[PDB]
């Protein structure tokens, strides 16, 4: 009954684990998206974005994926492309780690390196150039705007949380990169299951564009070290309407929190998992949130 | 993700 | 309903995925033990060996774990120790990777490095020395001989395979390190579920001590690069009685197979996963095994 | 595992 046709379908069904050294009386519970193909939450959108492109006819036998991503999305797309038999090109700043390069090359990616100094702008520019050269050949999946992104979270991530909490979840805390996670989860719990939970978006204090935007202040992006969050803009896949609260976390707190997850909980999560937990811990220690079950997405693992 | 911008 | 008290209980429920570019007509299916806390099958015995020691009173509040392991068992024990609040010392040859050291230190392990030249003998010697110094304080869990090792495989790994195949599994292919995996799985399927499957142990051609032993020839261990298998002896946790077949695989084939799993299947598995698949693929292409569902343990992930 | 012996 339970044999996946390929590795793309093995996505999700990730565990909920209660934290002992965060929250209050066990009110903080984490969902470990590190327990996935390719070791992060992006496995879900890598899978669904391909599936959707196949269904709508935009991706066929023969055609090749092209995408600018310096992160988990690249790894996710590569694994799915490998599992389903697609050629894929990923553009990225030349400054990417040898580890990451080797892993992508190993997955069979055509890696196209761009000028480090030009950063992501460089990579996106080149990706668009490649597609321009033969639009009938190349397809750009577009994680920041593709509805298949939050759609998988609505169908899988959100329902898994509803299910495993017996509908008792009261707050969802997720870092925002594409926004797919918080948006999808939120729509599922609020609209599909009908529960008025608190949806808490998490972003770097160093680049707090969601907080600035909603406050009507000048939006001023900045650099930070919380890999996976803080795009420095509002992505189309963040539905602001479903966000109840926005919490900011600093890089150093985020880091130290991840180290504490490892040493005190035995949970191997990334820096952005640190950022999400720090934010949740802060809510968890407010009397308002004392009787509330807070669920925190940990987007990735640490190797 | 990796560098939507910055990071 | 489904919130784990700590990360140790999140073990197992790993996916079965059918291979496209191995076997014949989809007869080769893999169980991805990389999808676990601490990224390998050893999470299961790390968990159970601690749980059992707690139940039988050998491990209590206060007492400290000491173990010689240069591999996934160390990582597994560290994560469980962290999750359940135990001090732990791991001895190991000084030649261990900085990556592995940093990860263990990060998990809060007291790392005791031994003379590289003396290898595992060195590490085991020191572990025993440490325990001698205060036997009421230190506990050695002993992966090679502890019944809690195959016991978890009998209760979880084997049943998961029975379950997900709808009892249709005909062959189980597993590399042998401690032997816990093949032994546990085999007892579960043959004795608990009553099915006379083919249990296939896999070992390096460079150190084929199980094949030599069973053939009555001189046992001659040797070095190899398939990390996780080829202990160079028969461990007490390998039950020879339940082994139907022993297949040998070479380091280079094992490596190339792992690279093929990544590039052609989009499955990120370790070298020992390569060894197991190569062996299974060989059985899968024999007419004898054409209508048989072959299940292959992939013990770990590749980072 | 890592080096039961050798490896």
């Amino acid at each position: 009954m339970a044999i996946y046709a390929d590795n793309s379908y093995s996505i999700g069904n990730t565990p909920l684990v209660r934290l002992k050294h965060f929250g209050h009386n066990g009110n903080v519970v984490v969902k470990i998206e590190g327990r996935n193909p390719s070791y992060s939450v992006k496995c879900r959108i890598g899978a669904n974005m391909v599936w959707q492109a196949e269904k709508d006819g935009t991706l066929t036998k023969g055609k090749e994926i092209v995408d600018p991503t310096s992160g988990n999305t690249g790894i996710a797309l590569a694994y799915v492309a490998a599992a389903r038999g697609y050629k894929i090109t990923l553009t990225m700043p030349e400054t990417m780690s040898l580890e990451r390069k080797r892993l992508l090359c190993g997955l069979g990616v055509n890696l196209v390196l761009t000028e480090g100094a030009k950063g992501m702008k460089g990579a996106i520019a080149k990706a668009e150039e490649i597609v321009a050269s033969d639009p009938s050949r190349y397809v750009m999946l577009k994680q920041f705007e593709n509805p298949a992104n939050p759609q998988i979270h609505r169908e899988t991530t959100g329902p898994e949380i509803w299910k495993d909490t017996d509908g008792k979840v009261d707050v969802v805390v997720a870092g925002v990169g594409t926004g797919g996670s918080i948006t999808g989860i939120s729509r599922a719990i609020k609209l599909d299951f009908g529960k008025q939970i608190t949806s808490v978006a998490v972003e770097p204090v160093e680049s707090p564009v969601i907080s600035q935007t909603l406050a009507g202040e000048e939006v001023k992006p900045g650099p930070h070290k919380i890999q996976g969050i803080g795009a420095g803009f509002i992505p189309k896949n963040l539905d602001l309407s479903i966000i109840d609260r926005v919490e900011t976390v600093d890089s150093d707190t985020a880091l130290a929190t991840a180290r504490r997850l490892m040493a005190e909980e035995g949970i191997l999560a990334g820096i952005s998992s640190g950022a999400a937990v720090a934010a949740a811990d802060r809510l968890a220690k407010l009397p308002e949130f004392a009787d509330k079950l807070i669920v925190v997405i940990l987007p990735s693992a640490s190797e | 993700i990796g560098d939507g911008y910055e990071f």
